[PDB]
């Protein structure tokens, strides 16, 4: 789902 | 060696692994909303209001409405979107995940209202094929970084095929800023937008609406809906 940008 | 890389096989080294692994992660993630949300559940609520108003122009505007008999909730969980956006939207709903468990669950959390979801399909999508002339709505949330370009082009090709008249589909998920990064811990891509242009483009489709999603955390992927048909 949502993610935290790498 | 490019500056970056803009397709799938410049990230997947194995395409049978990538897979794999991925149906591995999801087998171990609880079935629940924040499992489902990769621990933003307090965010469901934002997602499915502003879902609810990008999908209700559609179903409620023009002269060429789209129906309310029969949506496919792809990818779909244990639900999240079923409940709260689609069940209260339509007639029918069909959910397919490739997670077995996740399904055996939203029996449970769909409550007396999922008595009227239909089919609950155990597939992935890459080897999922739906019904021609069957949904009004094919809503894609949350899984395309799961499909190789080849794959989601083509699934994207047979989900057409599946619309009925007036009928669309609905994209919405992850886009990266610039080309194609690997998620190695959970298997999955994301695409920037040019990209998923140009998938959409090859799968034959034509872009109705293009929205990104407000009010999101801010240290997260933006995220994009596409109405398409
Ligand atoms: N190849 C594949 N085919 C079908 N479903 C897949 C898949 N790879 C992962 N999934 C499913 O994709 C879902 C991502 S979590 C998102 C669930 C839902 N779309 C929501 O927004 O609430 C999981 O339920 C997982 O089982």
């Amino acid at each position: 789902g949502p993610r935290r940008r790498s | 060696v490019p500056r970056g890389s803009h397709m799938t096989s410049e990230v997947i080294e194995d395409e049978k692994q990538f897979y794999s692994k991925a149906k591995t992660y999801w087998k171990q993630i609880p079935p629940t909303v924040d499992g489902m949300l990769g621990g933003y559940g307090h965010i469901s609520s934002i997602d499915i209001n502003s879902s609810r108003k990008f999908l209700q122009r559609f179903l409620r505007e023009g002269p060429n409405k789209t129906g309310t008999s029969c949506a496919l909730d792809c990818g779909a969980g244990i639900g999240r979107i079923t409940k709260r956006l689609l069940l209260p939207l339509f007639r029918e709903v069909d959910m397919v995940d490739i997670t077995e468990d996740f399904l055996v669950q939203a029996k449970t959390y769909l409550g007396e209202e999922g008595k009227r979801v239909r089919n609950y399909f155990c597939c992935g999508l890459q080897d999922f094929t739906p019904e021609p002339d069957s949904y009004d709505v094919i809503w894609i949330q949350w899984v395309i970084g799961h499909l190789t370009d080849q794959h989601l082009a083509e699934f994207l090709r047979r989900c057409k095929g599946s619309l009925r008249p007036n009928g669309i589909i609905v994209i919405k998920d992850n886009m990266a800023q610039e080309g194609v990064i690997l998620d190695d811990v959970d298997s999955s891509v994301c695409r920037d937008l040019d990209v998923v242009r140009r998938i959409i483009c090859s799968a034959g489709l034509s872009l109705l609406a293009e929205e990104r999603q407000e009010n999101l955390p801010d240290e997260i992927y933006h995220v994009y809906s596409f109405a398409l048909r």
